[PDB]
Order: structure tokens, then sequence, then C-alpha cells
């Protein structure tokens, strides 16, 4: 199987910009590159056949290069309408995709706002307990959440989920949530979340002490 | 055939 | 202008089967050779099955060897995939695509153009559940200067969707309902969070609205601040 790798998986931009994606291929695939673009919840759509040729109606902002291994999507300038994710397909042996490059709004930094919840009281007499942190509005996207339970750094009992781009300010919003069982969690006092992010000075830690 | 090949009508 | 539509996706246990349509229009389907891609959760998309124009040839990915079939019905105009043996892996998006609409023979290498809207397949031994409501009330710890926060953690239901709503539709500002997490139960989770005015905690009132309809279950919770 040729198999397609894209670079990079995340590209943040701004409107205007000259962005350029780069898609690699195990074996030569001459020119039988094509580039899709996705849109969030929408079937993608074909941009660029044959590495360089654009489908009727693509905008000139879009061009393509690369033979053999070595594949290239540039838009000269981003405008709105060009924000989503890429894929890069090979049509010599089979067909295959890499795995997408998404291009995101880039905006200032914006530190989050840390807030957390104890587990509600008809949670517990369910027999599970389940605590949330929420890191909501922040920008960039990279941030950790760290979990210590009395001074210990929990590890494989947290789901993370995050937001996708907000289309009114582009922040992401995210939510930790510990999950254990009401046996465990009454053998524990503290229960701190610990957030680092590049739009904080210090890592900001939230804390609540079980029966407050 | 090779999968890849023209999977069309010939006109 | 070609356009095509996949449907018959739903929600099955391992072994069972499932078939999936896609209807055409904007141009002659009996002319083109046809595709069945499928994009997993993690966005990867993986190519499936692809059948010529009269239905001579028909070539299969490993992956589904054996389990599915690729058919189509020129008089009708649709393009057919029965699946059976249907595995975990199998959970993705299908969508058909059109072959590149090229009718000269000038290319020796062919691949797609357009692609259909995506009709969603979950293979899981899950069986229906209704969800648990549980409010995530507000209090000190969860208001930053005048922003409080709280919401409603919607845990233990299968399958998707839920819908949450915030005082029946009439709270939609600042309201963030994350993506749901499948547990390691083979049951999702998940949390609708909202940012109000601390002072009006006291004042106002704030209500979760969560909807399962594949369990018929409807569940308005009450957040009171702690």
């Amino acid at each position: 199987d040729i198999q397609m790798t894209q670079s990079p998986s995340t590209l943040s931009a701004s409107v205007g910009d000259r962005v350029t994606i780069t898609c690699r291929a195990s074996q030569s695939i001459s020119s039988w590159l094509a580039w899709f673009q996705q849109k969030p919840g929408k079937a993608p759509k074909l941009l660029i056949y044959k590495a360089s040729s654009l489908e009727s109606g693509v905008p000139s902002r879009f061009s393509g290069s690369g033979s053999g291994t070595e594949f290239t999507l540039t838009i000269s300038s981003l405008q709105p309408d060009d924000f989503a994710t890429y894929y890069c397909q090979q049509y010599k042996n089979y067909w295959t995709f890499g795995q997408g490059t998404k291009v995101e709004i880039k905006r200032t930094v914006a530190a989050p706002s840390v807030f957390i919840f104890p587990p509600s009281d008809e949670q517990l007499k369910s027999g599970t307990a389940s605590v949330v942190c929420l890191l909501n509005n922040f920008y960039p996207r990279e941030a950790k959440v760290q979990w210590k339970v009395d001074n210990a750094l929990q590890s494989g009992n947290s789901q993370e989920s995050v937001t996708e781009q907000d289309s009114k300010d582009s922040t992401y919003s995210l939510s930790s949530t510990l999950t254990l069982s009401k046996a465990d969690y009454e053998k524990h006092k503290v229960y701190a979340c610990e957030v680092t992010h590049q739009g904080l000075s210090s890592p900001v830690t939230k804390s609540f002490n079980r029966g407050e | 055939p090779d999968p890849n090949a023209n999977p069309n009508v010939d006109p | 202008q070609v356009q095509m539509v996949a449907s018959g996706g739903g929600v099955v246990q391992p072994g069972r089967s499932l078939r999936l349509s896609c209807a055409v229009s904007g141009f002659t389907f009996r002319n083109f050779g046809m595709h069945w891609v499928r994009q997993d959760p993690g966005r990867g998309l993986e190519w499936v099955a692809i059948i010529w124009y009269d239905g001579s040839y028909e070539f299969y990915a490993d992956s589904v060897k054996g389990r599915f079939t690729i058919s189509r019905d020129n008089s009708k105009n649709t393009l057919y995939l029965q699946m059976n043996s249907l595995r975990a892996e199998d959970t993705a998006v299908y969508y058909c695509a059109r072959s590149y609409g090229s009718l000269t023979g000038d290319e020796t290498k062919y691949g797609m153009d357009v692609w259909g809207q995506g009709t969603t397949v979950t293979v899981s031994s899950a069986s229906t559940k209704g969800p648990s409501v549980f409010p995530l009330a507000p209090s000190s710890k969860s208001t930053s200067g005048g922003t409080a926060a709280l919401g409603c953690l919607v845990k233990d239901y299968f399958p998707e969707p839920v819908t949450v709503s915030w005082n029946s539709g009439a709270l939609t500002s600042g309201v963030h309902t994350f993506p749901a997490v499948l547990q390691s139960s083979g049951l999702y989770s998940l949390s609708s969070v909202v940012t109000v005015p601390s002072s009006s905690l006291g004042t106002q009132t704030y209500i979760c609205n969560v909807n399962h309809k594949p369990s018929n279950t409807k569940v308005d919770k009450k957040v009171e601040p702690k």
C-alpha cells in the first residue's frame, strides 16, 4: 500500500496569507495526486487533479506542484472560505489518502478561564463520581490539564473534549472529566486541576475539598 | 483490468 | 449540477448486516464508475470498493473483502453497498464518490471527483440506553469575576445523538456543548456548559433540556447554585 503523509497536521494562518501544505508518498506516484477540501460536516470537494490541474470554478488562488514523492498545495492569499481540512490522495495503485491538514484561524493569544465542578449528590447516589474541569474561551488550542488528587498526579482516569474554533471569536473551549468510583472518591480529600497555557503567566490551579 | 484504469464508458 | 446522497446507515451490533444506497442527479449514472469511501472517527479517509460503469468489474479493499458487496441498478440510477459480518472497525461515515468524469481515455490512471453526502454507520455491541443527566452546579470555584459557569453532565447513553438546549431554547449565548467521548463501557458521555452573570444566579432559573430520541428520553434538569 502506497502510504501518504501530510505536513503539517494543523496550520494556523490569517486572511490574506500565503499558505503551503506538503504531501509525501512512500513510492513514486508520478503526477497522479489529488487535493481534496473538506469543511466540517460536509463531504470532500475536489480542488486539484493530476498534481497541478485546477478543477472548473476553483479560484486561481489555489496552486499545486510536485512529482514523484513530494507534492505541494499553495494558497496564495488565504480567504475566509479557505479555512478547512485538506487531504491529498494518490490514485496510482488503488486510492489512499493522507491524514489531513487542518487550516485554522490565527488570533491573539487568549488565556483560558478555568472552572471546576465537584460531582453532584445525585451522581454519587448512583455509585460513580465525575469531576469536571472547564477551560473556556482560549487560544491557541494547545493546553495541558493535569489532575492532582492529594498531591498525586493522575493518569488514565481522565477524558478531554475540545470544541471546534468558535465562529465569533475564533477561540477553543475544553473540558477534562475525571471519572472515579464513589468509593475511590471518598478516600481522598483534595481534588485539583492544574492548567498550563501560553496565555497564563503561571499555571492555574483550581482545587476543592470533598465535603466543602 | 487494473482497478485504476478507465471505469467509465467509451463514447 | 453533479450531486449525490448516500443513505441507509444506522446502528447495528457486530456480525449483523446493513445496506447502503446512493441517489444521483445531474449526470448520466450508467456512464461512470462509482466508489464507496468511508471516514473513520479519526477523520481518516479509506477507500472501500469500486464498480465499473456497466458492473463488469468490482474491486474491494482488503479490509472488506468477502464481507461487502458493491452493486448498481443502472435503470434506477442507484449505487448499493450490502454489508454482512460487520465489525466495530467498520464504524464510519460512508460516502459514495464518482470516478473522475473523463470520457476521453487520454489518461491511464483515474481517481474520483464528486462525493455525495455521507451516511453514518455505527457498529457496537452496546445496547440502546438513555442518559443520566447530572447538574454541574455553579459555585465560587466556578465564578471568575462576574462570569459564573454552570452545566449538565450527560453520561452513559447509546447511541448518539443527544440534543441539549437551555431554558427550552431561551438561553443560547455562551453555551458550549462539547463533543461526545466514547467511554470504555461502550457508552458515550457529554457535557454542556454555559457562562452567565454571577449576579443572576439567585434571580434567574437555568434548566438543561436533554433529549435522546433513540431511547424516548426527554430530561429537564434544574441546576441550582451551591
